[PDB]
RNA sequence: UGGUUCGUGGAGCCAUGGGGGAAUCUGGGCGGACCACCGCCUAAGGCUAAGUACUCCGGGUGACCGAUAGCGCACCAGUAC
RNA sequence: GAGCUAGCCCUGGCCAGGGUGAAGCUGGGGUGAGACCCAGUGGAGGCCCGAACCGGUGGGGGAUGCAAACCCCUCGGAUGA
RNA sequence: GAAUGCCGGCAUGAGUAACGAUAAAGAGGGUGAGAAUCCCUCUCGCCGUAAGCCCAAGGGUUCCUACGCAAUGGUCGUCAGCGUAGGGUUAGGCGGGACCUAAGGUGAAGCCGAAAGGCGUAGCCGAAGGGCAGCCGGUUAAUAUUCCGGCCCUUCCCGCAGGUGCGAUGGGGGGACGCUCUAGGCUAGGGGGACCGGAGCCAUGGACGAGCCCGGCCAGAAGCGCAGGGUGGGAGGUAGGCAAAUCCGCCUCCCAACAAGCUCUGCGUGGUGGGGAAGCCCGGGUGACAACCCCCCGAAGCCAGGGAGCCAAGAAAAGCCUCUAAGCACAACCUGCGGGAACCCGUACCGCAAACCGACACAGGUGGGCGGGUGCAAGAGCACUCAGGCGCGCGGGAGAACCCUCGCCAAGGAACUCUGCAAGUUGGCCCCGUAACUUCGGGAGAAGGGGUGCUCCCUGGGGUGAUGAGCCCCGGGGAGCCGCAGUGAACAGGCUCUGGCGACUGUUUACCAAAAACACAGCUCUCUGCGAACUCGUAAGAGGAGGUAUAGGGAGCGACGCUUGCCCGGUGCCGGAAGGUCAAGGGGAGGGGUGCAAGCCCCGAACCGAAGCCCCGGUGAACGGCGGCCGUAACUAUAACGGUCCUAAGGUAGCGAAAUUCCUUGUCGGGUAAGUUCCGACCUGCACGAAAAGCGUAACGACCGGAGCGCUGUCUCGGCGAGGGACCCGGUGAAAUUGAACUGGCCGUGAAGAUGCGGCCUACCCGUGGCAGGACGAAAAGACCCCGUGGAGCUUUACUGCAGCC
RNA sequence: CGAUGUCGGCUCGUCGCAUCCUGGGGCUGAAGAAGGUCCCAAGGGUUGGGCUGUUCGCCCAUUAAAGCGGCACGCGAGCUG
RNA sequence: UGGGAGAGGGUGGUGGAAUUCCCGGAGUAGCGGUGAAAUGCGCAGAUACCGGGAGGAACGCCGAUGGCGAAGGCAGCCAC
RNA sequence: CCGAGGGUAGGGCCCGUGACUGGGGCGAAGUCGUAACAAGGUAGCUGUACCGGAAGGUGCGGCUGGAU
């Protein structure tokens, strides 16, 4: 439930902020944080390799448990639900009866005080992790490993989820958040339910400064530049593209497909996304 | 207005100093060159 | 592909990045595509003075300069600046 | 060569005073319960006036300058990109 | 003898401009060969959120004292940041190192690259961040938290005593954190005192006073008091914290809980040790046995790791504490006390500047802290002043033009001009009051008004205290006084109406453009399934991202509202296992050379054989494009209607003489006495039009048009006055330029614009202040233009390659 | 072309006369008054506004009249821009 | 108090038929459509037939001249 | 002191008037087509939506004031 402001400044007219309703704890677990080295889009050569990055609010990285097949059979209590600035989803603090403390991505509907568990024999319940082959067909799932024991790669953003569509040998068929139909190996882990914080898509940044807070420096249009800079640069006055629209590096950018032809995972993608 | 020389002893020593010069192939050519020319100082003096 | 006088030329020879891949003298390379004949040579291991080059240094000599010349510097110069 | 300048990274510092008065909270009214209205409380904002600080709008001076971009008057921002 | 030649020397301009902020000077007395310029005294003026003081950087002896004045100093010089010489910088506690980590840099392992080298985990380096023990006063010509005095404290070594399972680079705790707002109690700092101390003073009409003037503290160990931070105790289980663990984490039970208890800071007190003014008399002495007290104001600093709210969600590591492992428990650790030990470097001085960056003793530039008082609503604003520091390193006269900065002005009041450019006006606070329109916030300080000093009298509430007095803070009513005028000086909006463009706050061409340009939230298309796409790199490796389609890249549009039409024939992109074309390679019909021959060697057809291209489709918020001629209505005119040609399809809505309209000052209306601009209409739109978006739109704008009111030296039309220059005298003394010059007017002539030729006219020699018509005056080997088989940036369906991708 | 600054305005003039006014005339389809047309005449004079960058032009209100040209389309080491 | 009929309303489950698309099979010269046609689709293998899968929407028979609601209106089945 | 009213500034209601623009009513014999009345030759009408020289057409849902 996004929160609105009255128009007492030009920008407050449109600004919207998250409700932070589900959050129950407002400082992070000290043994689960480490410093996040802001890059500013620079690589080890110091070169900008991703334009328009830098100058956002300082952040600490929260360590997230993307395996969970670490602790099979060991139940854990949902102790808190917290804000994570490194991702769109909220995160959940788990107190394992082991005594160990971990963080997971917070699924939709997960309540503080409930218990979750991971393993082949876990109850099909929101927040439980299982190898894909043991989840019933048609179960909405998230935080999906892509290859067995390699780590949850799929459906981690606020509100997203994949749905189990069927089985074939050692493999399951998932409809991904994008709508692609892909085979994923049945021993890959996943967590029942969809990621939480689904209202995240309807936040209205509201003003330029809000983009700056997030680390997003201003984006400059190619048509605003000069020919030394960009295919779309130059022209007396304003100008249309006057050529197939192009990136700064000359490649075409209105429909030109870019997945590499002979990729081995092609044998595992059934249907490309749609829409 | 603010001009272009803003002296800074650490900066001078870390940029042009002897150990900066020795670390790099071009730097050592500078020292060999200035020795062959017979310069009295191979490197800019900075009080440290 | 390079090297050679040889820039694809009738283009051999020497070298070799890729593929295929021998034999031990009755073996093998060369004589400018190739073939025959006639001859020359013995690859895929290594070393080897002297005659040749240069001039920081020393000395000898100039139909070489003589302080705006001769080295940037005859002098506390690769200095002052 | 980034001791000028541009961007980013790490770590510190600075922004007189005054003005406006959001949400929320509380009490009151209202209703089946509500929405909602009123008062007080509150102290939000690329909010307002204005020094420091950062600028450089108009005009005048200066023009072998005080200055290879300065001086006077005036003017923009001043809790935020 | 010339090359705007090179190097050097010396002229001209010229005793000219200038002598670097208009904060300002006068006199007396010293010194000396010499004095506006040095030293002393008195008077004057200037800064005082500095033009005073203290740190950091940078500079590197410039510091102090003696002796000097050739040069440096924009003049002078006896002076000096100058010359010569001598002296001067003192630390266990301040800063840095023998501690820690940040970005980053480096880098056993490892990875990569023709060579050089490029990466890289731990580790190591790296600070103005963390951590860590000293405060007040005195002393020197010159250093002082450093020397000395008083009172405190830290680490290391050894020993004594008491205590304990001691022990680490390992486990754990802690260190450890944002922005805004903010409580209580204090401290810094300040104001007042009829109280305490003090050398004196009585003037010129009055005052011997509850008079004037000066001052009334600082540091302090334990203890104590006030105020705050921090922190549950115990037991049982335990599989987690990469070994172990009694520690921590998880679970259960009892107890305690807005406390207390323990602990840790701040402030107060505190044995004791210091300081101590005016004035007077030579930095000193006296004052002085100085006194050292009460009240108020009160931080942004301190208690602090305090509290609340919010979203953009806010370093690390060591010190420290706890846990155990090897080990060892003659040890070792902890606590108390004692003796010993405690190193290296910096320390002078300048430091918003004459010592730093600007070639200069240069009106510029330079980070942190302190920055008093009174009044003005507040304040670091403004005026004046304290302490402290200065009068800016040429002066003396004169009182022209003209220039700069400043003041005033009769009548008029924008008539000035491209333009009200500039300058007036308005101007703070309190009260009354306030329009269209609107996104309901605003528009708004709208507009427009009234009040503002002083005296007396009556009175309401707060803070401190005690509830009172006193001091301090907000007010209310009534009566009076004076002036031209009461924010009496200084600081301090002119207003309104109406279009264009851009939503807005922001950003930009350092040094001619600040905008309508860029950005911006927001909208759409598109790529990307993660060893993602994409970017940098030969690579390794990075970024993307320790992210995962509510995400990341690319592109255009640009808040918001209402909308965004038709064309897929060409170009692009996307889809298409057919067909057509298609390289290396495979295949080998059939030929050829040579040999006696077995053979060796060369050419080689059908047929098979990728991507790409051809072909078939799709696709516009992909590149793009969206017609001509002729006829027609019962007045005329004009065509709802029709005919035909062409196209891939013939521009919809909305807007329109427009930031677009050539003819054009289109035509009509408005505003004006008069309007090529403006506003509103019309539509034959030379040449609008829908995300290179179309039409609107409240608020916003140092953007650009048009108008009105207010007020003005802008103007009719100029006048006067001020100061700094200009001018004159003394001192110091440039510059570009310069074939040489004994350098006039006219009308002609001349390479076509003559001081220099012809003819005539005019004209004694030489200066000084002024003005700019000429010397085709100076400056810069024309930027425009052309030429050169000159150059460089940029483009593409120019050529030819290369990366990259297939 | 080793530089002759280029529109308009402002300021400052000065000259020509093919004369706009004022002075002197002839002719008239000149009754008077007022004009028309030509001759002589350059002494003096020849206004203030609205629009536009404008020169020019139109318009408003007047006037004896609201002249036309040259001087590097006079004049930027005189100003504006 | 005790009974009843009902597509009355809200929420969440869930069942079969059909249409469309996708994969596999088998098969070949047309399919579709109309008044008649054409556009279109089809040898790059369509239509017609079989197995499999995905997804949305609506509930055949019961059904009525029926029922319920204040009206608008309410129809697979199940629970609250 | 109050005070006719004069002056200044800003609002509210009403009236007249305005380039141009919107539809409306009326007008013996204009141009275009044929929407409705019969099943009016696609039953009509309806709220709304979108489109078109014009009546109208089409979509969704409703009515019978629909015929056979
Ligand atoms: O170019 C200029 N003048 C040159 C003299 O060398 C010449 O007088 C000139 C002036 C104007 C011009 N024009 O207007 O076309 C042409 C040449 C000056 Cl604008 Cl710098
Ligand atoms: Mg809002
Ligand atoms: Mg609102
Ligand atoms: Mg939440
Ligand atoms: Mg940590
Ligand atoms: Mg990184
Ligand atoms: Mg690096
Ligand atoms: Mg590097
Ligand atoms: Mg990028
Ligand atoms: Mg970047
Ligand atoms: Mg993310
Ligand atoms: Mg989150
Ligand atoms: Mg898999
Ligand atoms: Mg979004
Ligand atoms: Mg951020
Ligand atoms: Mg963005
Ligand atoms: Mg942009
Ligand atoms: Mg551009
Ligand atoms: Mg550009
Ligand atoms: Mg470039
Ligand atoms: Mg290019
Ligand atoms: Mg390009
Ligand atoms: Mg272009
Ligand atoms: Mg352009
Ligand atoms: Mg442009
Ligand atoms: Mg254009
Ligand atoms: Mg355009
Ligand atoms: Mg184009
Ligand atoms: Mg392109
Ligand atoms: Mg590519
Ligand atoms: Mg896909
Ligand atoms: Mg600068
Ligand atoms: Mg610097
Ligand atoms: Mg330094
Ligand atoms: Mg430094
Ligand atoms: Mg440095
Ligand atoms: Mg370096
Ligand atoms: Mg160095
Ligand atoms: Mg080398
Ligand atoms: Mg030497
Ligand atoms: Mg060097
Ligand atoms: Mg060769
Ligand atoms: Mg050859
Ligand atoms: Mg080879
Ligand atoms: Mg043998
Ligand atoms: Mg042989
Ligand atoms: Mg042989
Ligand atoms: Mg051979
Ligand atoms: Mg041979
Ligand atoms: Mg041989
Ligand atoms: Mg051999
Ligand atoms: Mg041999
Ligand atoms: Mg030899
Ligand atoms: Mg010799
Ligand atoms: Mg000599
Ligand atoms: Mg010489
Ligand atoms: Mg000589
Ligand atoms: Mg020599
Ligand atoms: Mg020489
Ligand atoms: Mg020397
Ligand atoms: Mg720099
Ligand atoms: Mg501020
Ligand atoms: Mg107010
Ligand atoms: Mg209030
Ligand atoms: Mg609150
Ligand atoms: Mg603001
Ligand atoms: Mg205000
Ligand atoms: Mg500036
Ligand atoms: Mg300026
Ligand atoms: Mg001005
Ligand atoms: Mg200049
Ligand atoms: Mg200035
Ligand atoms: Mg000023
Ligand atoms: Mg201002
Ligand atoms: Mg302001
Ligand atoms: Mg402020
Ligand atoms: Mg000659
Ligand atoms: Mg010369
Ligand atoms: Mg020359
Ligand atoms: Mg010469
Ligand atoms: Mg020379
Ligand atoms: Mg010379
Ligand atoms: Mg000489
Ligand atoms: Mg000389
Ligand atoms: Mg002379
Ligand atoms: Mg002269
Ligand atoms: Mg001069
Ligand atoms: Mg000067
Ligand atoms: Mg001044
Ligand atoms: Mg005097
Ligand atoms: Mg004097
Ligand atoms: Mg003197
Ligand atoms: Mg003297
Ligand atoms: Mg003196
Ligand atoms: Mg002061
Ligand atoms: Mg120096
Ligand atoms: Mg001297
Ligand atoms: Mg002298
Ligand atoms: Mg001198
Ligand atoms: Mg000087
Ligand atoms: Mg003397
Ligand atoms: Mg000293
Ligand atoms: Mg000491
Ligand atoms: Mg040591
Ligand atoms: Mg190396
Ligand atoms: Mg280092
Ligand atoms: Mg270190
Ligand atoms: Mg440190
Ligand atoms: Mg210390
Ligand atoms: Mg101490
Ligand atoms: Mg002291
Ligand atoms: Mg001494
Ligand atoms: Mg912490
Ligand atoms: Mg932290
Ligand atoms: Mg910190
Ligand atoms: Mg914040
Ligand atoms: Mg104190
Ligand atoms: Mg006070
Ligand atoms: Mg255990
Ligand atoms: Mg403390
Ligand atoms: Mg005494
Ligand atoms: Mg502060
Ligand atoms: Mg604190
Ligand atoms: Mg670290
Ligand atoms: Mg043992
Ligand atoms: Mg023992
Ligand atoms: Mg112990
Ligand atoms: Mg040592
Ligand atoms: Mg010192
Ligand atoms: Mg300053
Ligand atoms: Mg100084
Ligand atoms: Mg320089
Ligand atoms: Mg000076
Ligand atoms: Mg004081
Ligand atoms: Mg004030
Ligand atoms: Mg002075
Ligand atoms: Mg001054
Ligand atoms: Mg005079
Ligand atoms: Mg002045
Ligand atoms: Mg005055
Ligand atoms: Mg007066
Ligand atoms: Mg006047
Ligand atoms: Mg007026
Ligand atoms: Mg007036
Ligand atoms: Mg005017
Ligand atoms: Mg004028
Ligand atoms: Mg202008
Ligand atoms: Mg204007
Ligand atoms: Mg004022
Ligand atoms: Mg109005
Ligand atoms: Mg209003
Ligand atoms: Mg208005
Ligand atoms: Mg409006
Ligand atoms: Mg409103
Ligand atoms: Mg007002
Ligand atoms: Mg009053
Ligand atoms: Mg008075
Ligand atoms: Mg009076
Ligand atoms: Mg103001
Ligand atoms: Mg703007
Ligand atoms: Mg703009
Ligand atoms: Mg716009
Ligand atoms: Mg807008
Ligand atoms: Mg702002
Ligand atoms: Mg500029
Ligand atoms: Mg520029
Ligand atoms: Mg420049
Ligand atoms: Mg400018
Ligand atoms: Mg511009
Ligand atoms: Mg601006
Ligand atoms: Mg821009
Ligand atoms: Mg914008
Ligand atoms: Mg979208
Ligand atoms: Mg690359
Ligand atoms: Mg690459
Ligand atoms: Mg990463
Ligand atoms: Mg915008
Ligand atoms: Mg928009
Ligand atoms: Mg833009
Ligand atoms: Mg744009
Ligand atoms: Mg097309
Ligand atoms: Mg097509
Ligand atoms: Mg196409
Ligand atoms: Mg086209
Ligand atoms: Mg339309
Ligand atoms: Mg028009
Ligand atoms: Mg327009
Ligand atoms: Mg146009
Ligand atoms: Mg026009
Ligand atoms: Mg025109
Ligand atoms: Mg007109
Ligand atoms: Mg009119
Ligand atoms: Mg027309
Ligand atoms: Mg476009
Ligand atoms: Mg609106
Ligand atoms: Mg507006
Ligand atoms: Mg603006
Ligand atoms: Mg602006
Ligand atoms: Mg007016
Ligand atoms: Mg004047
Ligand atoms: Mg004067
Ligand atoms: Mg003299
Ligand atoms: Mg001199
Ligand atoms: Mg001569
Ligand atoms: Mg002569
Ligand atoms: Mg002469
Ligand atoms: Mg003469
Ligand atoms: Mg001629
Ligand atoms: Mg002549
Ligand atoms: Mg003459
Ligand atoms: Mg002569
Ligand atoms: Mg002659
Ligand atoms: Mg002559
Ligand atoms: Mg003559
Ligand atoms: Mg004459
Ligand atoms: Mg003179
Ligand atoms: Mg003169
Ligand atoms: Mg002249
Ligand atoms: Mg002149
Ligand atoms: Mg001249
Ligand atoms: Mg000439
Ligand atoms: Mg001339
Ligand atoms: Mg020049
Ligand atoms: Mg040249
Ligand atoms: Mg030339
Ligand atoms: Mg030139
Ligand atoms: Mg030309
Ligand atoms: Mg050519
Ligand atoms: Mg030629
Ligand atoms: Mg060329
Ligand atoms: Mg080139
Ligand atoms: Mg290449
Ligand atoms: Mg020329
Ligand atoms: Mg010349
Ligand atoms: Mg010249
Ligand atoms: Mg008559
Ligand atoms: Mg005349
Ligand atoms: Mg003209
Ligand atoms: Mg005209
Ligand atoms: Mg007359
Ligand atoms: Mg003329
Ligand atoms: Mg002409
Ligand atoms: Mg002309
Ligand atoms: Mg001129
Ligand atoms: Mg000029
Ligand atoms: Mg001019
Ligand atoms: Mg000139
Ligand atoms: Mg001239
Ligand atoms: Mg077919
Ligand atoms: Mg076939
Ligand atoms: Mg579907
Ligand atoms: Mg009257
Ligand atoms: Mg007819
Ligand atoms: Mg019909
Ligand atoms: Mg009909
Ligand atoms: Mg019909
Ligand atoms: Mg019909
Ligand atoms: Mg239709």
């Amino acid at each position: 439930a996004v929160k609105k402001f009255k128009p007492y400044t030009p920008s407050r007219r449109f600004m919207t902020v998250a409700d932070f309703s589900e959050i129950t704890k407002t400082e992070p677990e000290k043994s689960l944080v480490k410093p996040l080295k802001k890059t500013g889009g620079r690589n080890n050569q110091g070169r900008i390799t991703v334009r328009f990055r830098g100058g956002g609010h300082k952040r600490l990285y929260r360590i997230i448990d993307f395996k969970r097949w670490d602790k099979v059979g060991i139940p854990a209590k949902v102790a808190a639900i917290e804000y994570d600035p490194n991702r769109s989803a909220r995160i959940a603090l788990l107190h394992y009866v082991d005594g160990e403390k971990r963080y997971i991505i917070a699924p939709d509907g997960l309540q503080v005080g409930q218990q979750v568990v991971a393993g082949p024999d876990a109850p099909i319940q929101v927040g439980n992790a299982l190898p894909l082959r043991f989840i019933p067909v048609g179960t909405v799932v998230h935080a999906v490993e892509l290859e067995p024991k390699k780590g949850a790669k799929l459906a981690r953003a606020a509100g997203t989820s994949a749905q189990i569509q069927g089985r074939e040998g050692d493999y399951v068929i998932l409809r991904l958040p994008s709508g692609e139909l892909r085979k994923v190996h049945g021993e890959c882990y996943a967590t029942v339910g969809a990621v939480g914080n689904a209202d995240h898509k309807n936040i209205v940044l509201g003003k330029a400064g809000r983009s700056r807070w997030l680390g997003r420096r201003p984006h400059v249009r190619g048509a605003a530049m000069n020919p030394v800079d960009h295919p779309h640069g130059g022209g007396e006055g304003r100008a249309p593209r006057g050529r197939p629209p192009a990136s700064p590096w000359g490649w075409q950018t209105k429909g030109l497909k870019t997945r590499k032809r002979r990729k081995p995972s092609s044998r595992f993608i059934i249907a490309r996304r749609k829409k | 207005m603010k001009r272009t020389w803003q002296p800074n002893r650490r900066k001078r020593a870390k940029t042009h100093g002897f150990r900066a010069r020795m670390r790099t192939p071009g730097g050592r050519k500078v020292l060999k060159r200035r020795r062959q020319k017979g310069r009295w100082r191979l490197t800019p003096a900075v009080r440290k």
